[PDB]
RNA sequence: AAUUUCUACUAAGUGUAGAUGGAAA
């Protein structure tokens, strides 16, 4: 019983099928006559509407009754907060207050003229009349369930939890927490009031009410409680215009004033909040686009402001402009200093002279706590970053003058895309056939999207010290409308990068709102849904509510016509179903509950809590099974067959007895002559469910999809497979039209484009035109299917996969790799070492009906690249490309799938979070985390389709080896058969002994070269294989407390390839240079002449032959021939590995090349996984740690081979 | 409904993956957390199919049960017995106050073959169990809540 | 270049081979 035999029926799921709907006969004109698609199309498009409709009556509401409440205990909220703090939990009693207000407008809300008639039924009916607009409110008249979407929200928007949309938060505890702040700053503005300014123009046009200190006061809080308030109060700040040219002045403007002495340093008055993008059309988006960056528009006057901003920034302190820790901070370090690797090595060393000893030497745990602590802070100040600086770095201009640079060249950019923005602007073609203009959109929305990708990381992210508040205070006045420039990013391109065709839809109705929730019979007069089968052109019923009851009166018909037709009886939900019906006041008077067992139920004994008793309990259990057998239509309709009543511990256990028994489908049959007349009458509509393989054509293998549906009406249906309810029905419009499709011809020789086919050109006999799906409309149906109800070998798979690896004894791995020659790498290794199985994932074998077809994906990826390259990489490009990568990583999972069966293994896999990309690998981060998805997904059930559906491993017992996916950080560390390794040192190792370089050998001075050069053992030539091996310790370099041997003789033979495309030798490259310096190098330990020379570019030329001769990798990045992985270190047979030495077998017995070492070295960290998963108890499996450390990964690299 | 789509997910993504340092209390909570926080995310989602006699699912003990192991305070939720909650026994009750109503217009009797007071039975029992199901929803919102603004997490 | 849908196809001629869990903001 090998190691797939535990892993089935183990826990539940739900998929969703998708299949179309053609109706049959006069159905189709049968709807058109009985018009029952104008009504769904309006109950699609008229709900927004009646939506704005509510949320009108709804503010007039809120501006109703604001007009109607004075707050009592405002001024004792107001004083007990500006008191000056020094609470000892009076803060406390202020948030009580809080709490209490917010619960005295929400008092004044529910006696607020009724409200209870706000959010039920006769809200669509009554008080909304009192237009044209009552047809729309009417046209909902027997429907109005669809609005509980909307009436739980908008009366969530009435609470007190302090929630976000809310009214009562906003009002309390951010309206009034400016107004107190504007009351307090209301201070420092009494030096500059001018009565000619503030109040001859202000109070005259404005209000003519009492004058601006009424506002700063605290007691017209409940005047600007409303909207209407809240509009003067921001007239006061800003300035009304009162339709006249006056653009009468405010008191930003004021306090504007006031810096006229080169002094502001006096706060504004911020504005109140109040209380409460294309997608379409060319001429639309390029009008909304213009609406948003024209040389007047919201966000380039906050480019002005910010620009003007940091260009008088200097008058700031330096102690309060925080850049934020993180991602952007190494491109800081890049502009400010010059390598994307110093502010870390300032804060390193500023960290070790405090926490290092006295030595110098690190451990990989001091490493990685290091990192730690340096991640654990939030953010820098700029005064530090002075403080790491040197002299002649002032960074008040180097950051202002990039700045400047930055929104210079926006400005450039402005000057590339002036012909824009001008009002007699032409469209000469549509934008998914133009380039230039798109283009230029594109340029104009990633260049404002870098300007603040680079100004965001001066936040915080606030709640920190005394930060330099007067500064910040207009930063995020211009950052909000900065930041809305992502409306228009995330409309610009998902514009531009949609289908031409278009997939909306609307959910089908017939005239009711209750509409095919089950497929119960005695319940399918009321759902009015059923289905047919015939042979195998399946069909789909619906019957016409004037008409509600055609299937009842069929005969068994012996013409020879049927239909057979389903039955469907489920009990749904025979947990919390049986005391909703055996106590439910007719039961209660058909069958008598005993008086114990009324008793017992209503106190509840049969449940768990220690009041659970067996023989109490075995009672109640009996009545269930008594009253179930006197029930008319759970008598016949199922076969339940029960255990006895000692044989249930648990009423939970009954409940899954019966459960899993009551579910059956049947056949009774029925007429055809008479059905079919019946659907010529219109009293029933018929939909054949269809896809392309219920065609007579399909000579093949169907989707996976229609294999479960037509598993869903066997006699097989054992495997607990069960057709579920919640049945949708769709409808969708002719996106496209049927002439302009591009339509190949028939009886002509068309093209090909897969490049491996011998047939290299073919002719059809009719058309094929291009997506002819979206010619006409379709019936999408949906029909949700329910696998695997109820599960019988339920178990932590995360501990099982354990136990079994344990007491497995040759346990085979898989591993996976990315890489750059190849996008995949598969490596399959035994339980020793040996590996079983390479090869590339870069040709797709399609192993149909004899005739191995392969199909490249490599060379797909660079011919849309290239297009990518030529086409000035815009949108189109980058999303075809990326659902390039989709298409791939999906048909990935069929060999991974079908190798985990043909080997009996556990995936391992690269972790992601320990990772550092190399960038040029084809996968990225983004699409290998969709594989991730896409993977687990697939691995959730387990089936290859070719199999037989009965057997293990097919369509009814399919393989559970995973959990579901949670979210994208608890995928780590083990997901069943699949486990997350950390990449590192996977790639530039020596598979046969497990040399590894750990040495900088960048060149930085002969003052650290000589001390280098002198910590070598024995630097010598032999001249009997004519090779300079050199000879080290290890644990005389610094960064080095990881490997576990410490004893490589290195040596020099196989050339490799240096970039400078530099290609060289070695051996002679060394020669050469110690004859360019004239020495008698053959009497060893030649570092006494190494340590005498003092010209800079002896060593210049060293350190870089010193790198060639531990450069493992080589890449000639313009072809795929030579990617070879040599390793200057030779095993105990005295030959030292190479990769063309190795490429050239069937069956090699170490990698080929670089990316198959890639995966073959995580197929060892997880056999190092498995080694400790050898050595525990069972009781600590769910604790055995699989982080495997460096140290560890290299001392058993070393040591597996010996 | 495809852009907000991604962006709406990709934000809450970028926090469940920030605040997993946050804490900095005893155990591995956020793992407790996020789970109950995609569990109110599938049942704020589709809360009408739990409506459904038959849909494609499957509450409070075993939420505890599942909170108290990892050690954090449980829920004080509005009920545990939960059996009341009308979804599709409309075979199998009566008792109801607005038959009242029912008989101020004509409607007809208690017997449920009418075609017309179906739906003006149907109508109610879908409003109160939503009116349910949101009672039930903002209890583990509080919950939430509680646990954000003692800790200064961020789960919504 | 045909597709419930998505990717690569033309694969023996109205399709082929893998995949796909839907509604909802
Ligand atoms: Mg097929
Ligand atoms: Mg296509």
């Amino acid at each position: 019983m090998s190691k797939l035999e535990k892993f089935t029926n183990c826990y539940s799921l739900s998929k969703t099928l998708r299949f179309k709907a053609i109706p049959v006969g006069k159905t189709q004109e049968n709807i058109d006559n009985k018009r029952l698609l104008v009504e769904d199309e309006k109950r699609a498009e008229d709900y927004k509407g009646v939506k704005k409709l509510l949320d009108r009556y709804y503010l007039s509401f809120i501006n109703d009754v604001l007009h109607s409440i004075k707050l009592k205990n405002l001024n004792n909220y107001i004083s007990l907060f500006r008191k000056k703090t020094r609470t000892e939990k009076e803060n406390k009693e202020l948030e009580n207050l809080e709490i209490n207000l917010r619960k005295e407008i929400a008092k004044a809300f529910k006696g607020n003229e009724g409200y209870k008639s706000l959010f039920k039924k006769d809200i669509i009916e009554t008080i909304l009349p009192e237009k044209d607009e009552i047809a729309l409110v009417n046209s909902f008249n027997g429907f109005t369930t669809a609005f509980t979407g909307f009436f739980d929200n908008r009366e969530n928007m009435f609470s007190e939890e302090a929630k976000s949309t809310s009214i009562a938060f906003r009002c309390i505890n951010e309206n009034l927490t400016r107004y107190i702040s504007n009351m307090d700053i209301f201070e420092k503005v009494d030096a500059i009031f001018d009565k000619h300014e503030v109040q001859e123009i202000k109070e005259k046009i404005l209000n003519s009410d009492y004058d601006v200190e009424d506002f700063f006061e605290g007691e017209f809080f409940n005047f600007v409680l409303t909207q209407e308030g809240i509009d003067v109060y921001n007239a006061i700040i800003g300035g009304f215009v009162t339709e006249s040219g006056e653009k009468i002045k405010g008191l930003n403007e004021y306090i504007n004033l006031y810096n006229q002495k080169t002094k502001q340093k006096l706060p504004k008055f911020k504005p109140l909040y109040k209380q409460v993008e294309g997608y379409t059309s060319d001429e639309e988006v390029l009008e909304v686009f213009r609406n948003t960056l024209n040389k007047n528009s919201e966000i380039f006057s906050s480019i002005k402001k910010l620009e003007k901003l940091f260009k008088n920034f200097d008058e700031y302190s330096s102690a309060g402009i925080f850049v934020k820790n993180g991602p952007a901070i190494s491109t800081i370090s890049k502009d400010i200093f010059g390598e994307w690797n110093v502010i870390r090595d300032k804060w390193n060393a500023e960290y070790d002279d405090i926490h290092l000893k006295k030595k110098a030497v690190v451990t990989e745990k001091y490493e990685d706590d290091r990192r730690k602590s340096f991640k654990k802070i939030g953010s820098f100040s700029l005064e530090q970053l002075q403080e790491y600086a040197d002299a002649d770095l002032s960074v008040v201009e180097k950051l202002k003058e990039i700045i400047i640079q930055k929104v210079d060249e926006i400005y450039k950019v402005y000057g590339s895309s002036e012909k824009l923005f001008d009002a007699d602007f032409v469209l000469e073609k549509s934008l998914k056939k133009n380039d230039a203009v798109v283009a230029i959109m594109k340029d104009l929305l990633d260049s404002v999207k870098s300007f603040e990708n680079y100004i965001k990381a001066f936040f915080g992210e606030g709640k920190e010290t005394n930060r330099d508040e007067s500064f910040y205070g207009d930063f995020v006045l211009a950052y909000d409308i900065l930041l809305k420039v992502d409306h228009i990013y995330d409309a610009i391109r998902n514009y531009v990068t949609q289908k031409p065709y278009s997939k909306d839809k609307f959910k089908l109705y017939f005239q009711n709102p209750q509409f095919m929730g089950g497929w119960d019979k005695d319940k399918e007069t009321d759902y009015r849904a059923t289905i047919l089968r015939y042979g195998s052109k399946y069909y789909l019923a619906i019957m016409d509510k004037k008409y509600a009851k055609c299937l009842q009166k069929i005969d068994k018909d012996d013409v020879n016509g049927n239909y057979e037709k389903i039955n469907y009886k489920l009990l749904p939900g025979p947990n919390k179903m049986l005391p909703k019906v055996f106590f439910s006041k007719k039961w209660m008077a058909y069958y008598n509950p005993s008086e114990d067992i009324q008793k017992i139920y209503k106190n509840g004994t049969f449940k768990k809590g220690d009041m659970f008793n067996l023989n109490d309990c075995h009672k109640l259990i009996d009545f269930f099974k008594d009253s179930i057998s006197r029930y008319p239509k759970w008598s016949n309709a199922y076969d339940f067959n029960f255990s006895e009543t000692e044989k249930y511990k648990d009423i939970a256990g009954f409940y899954r007895e019966v459960e899993e028994q009551g579910y059956k489908v049947s056949f009774e049959s029925a007429s055809k002559k008479e059905v079919d007349k019946l659907v010529e009458e219109g009293k029933l509509y018929m939909f054949q469910i269809y896809n392309k393989d219920f065609s007579d054509k399909s000579h093949g293998t169907p989707n996976l999809h229609t294999m479960y549906f037509k598993l869903l009406f066997d006699e097989n249906n054992h495997g607990q497979i069960r057709l579920s309810g919640g049945a949708e029905l769709f409808m969708r419009r002719a996106s496209l039209k049927k002439e302009e499709l591009v339509v190949h011809p028939a009886n002509s020789p068309i093209a090909n484009k897969n490049p491996d086919n011998p047939k290299k050109t073919t002719t059809l006999s009719y058309d094929v035109y291009k997506d002819k799906r979206f010619s006409e409309d379709q019936y999408e149906l949906h029909i949700p299917i329910a696998i695997n109800k109820c599960p019988k070998n339920i178990f932590k798979i995360n501990t099982e996969v354990r136990v079994l690896l344990k007491h497995d004894d040759n346990p085979y791995v898989i591993g996976i790799d990315r890489g750059e020659r190849n996008l995949l790498y598969i490596v399959v290794v035994d339980g020793k070492g040996n590996i079983v199985e390479q090869y590339s994932l870069n040709e797709i074998i399609n192993n149909f009906n004899g005739i191995r077809i392969k199909t490249d994906y490599h060379s797909l990826l660079d011919k849309k690249e290239k297009e990518r390259f030529e086409a000035r990489q815009n949108w189109t490009s980058i999303e075809n490309i990326k659902e390039l990568k989709a298409g791939y990583i999906s048909q990935v999972v069929h060999k991974i799938c079908e190798l985990v069966e043909k080997y009996d293994a556990v995936i391992a896999l690269e972790d992601l979070n320990s990772g550092f990309k190399n960038s040029r690998v084809k996968v990225e981060k983004q699409v290998y985390q969709k594989f991730e998805k896409m993977l687990i997904d697939k691995l959730n059930y387990m089936v290859d389709k070719k199999s037989n559906p009965c057997a293990t491993g097919g369509a009814l017992k399919g393989y559970q080896i995973t959990n579901k996916f949670e979210s994208f950080k608890s995928m780590s560390t083990q997901n069943g058969f699949i486990f997350y390794i950390p990449a590192w040192l996977t790639s530039k190792i020596d598979p046969s002994t497990g040399f590894v370089n750990l040495l900088k050998t960048k060149y930085t001075s002969i003052a650290d070269s000589k001390k280098f050069i002198s910590s070598f053992d024995r630097i010598m030539y032999v001249p009997e294989e004519d090779l300079f091996e050199f000879a080290l310790d290890y644990k005389n370099f610094s960064r080095t407390d990881a490997d576990y041997i410490k004893k490589w003789k290195l040596y020099s033979y196989g050339n490799r390839i240096r970039i400078f495309w530099e290609e060289v030798c070695l051996t002679s490259a060394y020669k050469e240079l110690f004859n360019k310096y004239g020495i008698n190098y053959q009497q060893g330990d030649i570092r006494a002449l190494l340590c005498e020379q003092s010209d800079k570019a002896f060593y210049s030329s060293f350190m870089a032959l010193m790198s060639l001769m531990l450069q493992m990798r080589n890449s000639i990045t313009g072809r795929t021939d030579v990617d070879f992985l040599i390793s200057p270190v030779k095993n105990s047979d005295g030959i030292f590995y190479d990769s063309r030495n190795y490429e050239a077998q069937e069956n090699a017995i170490l990698p080929k090349n670089a990316d198959a070492n890639g995966a073959y070295n995580i197929a060892r960290k997880v056999l190092w996984a498995i080694g400790q998963f050898k050595k525990a108890e069972d009781e600590k499996l769910d604790k055995v740690k699989i982080a495997i450390s460096n140290k560890e990964w290299l001392e058993y690299a070393q040591t597996s081979v010996k | 409904s495809k852009a907000m789509y991604e962006a709406k997910e990709r934000y809450a993504k970028k926090k469940m993956q920030e605040n997993t340092k946050i804490d900095t209390l005893t155990d591995e909570q956020h793992d407790a957390l996020a789970q109950l926080c995609a569990f109110r995310h599938k049942f704020h989602s589709n809360k009408d199919s739990l409506f459904l006699s038959e849909s494609a699912f499957s509450m409070q003990s075993d939420e505890n049960s599942k909170l108290r192991e990892v050690g954090l305070p449980t829920i004080e939720w509005s009920f545990y017995d939960n059996s009341h909650i009308p979804d599709d026994s409309f075979r199998e009750w009566f008792n109801f106050a607005n038959y009242s109503e029912l008989s101020e217009t004509i409607g007809l009797e208690l017997d449920l073959d009418d075609d017309e007071t179906y739906e003006l039975v149907y109508d109610e029992l879908y409003t109160e169990a939503m009116g349910e199901y949101e009672e039930l929803n903002q209890d583990i919102e509080k919950y939430l809540r509680r646990i954000d603004e003692e800790h200064g997490t961020q789960y919504c």
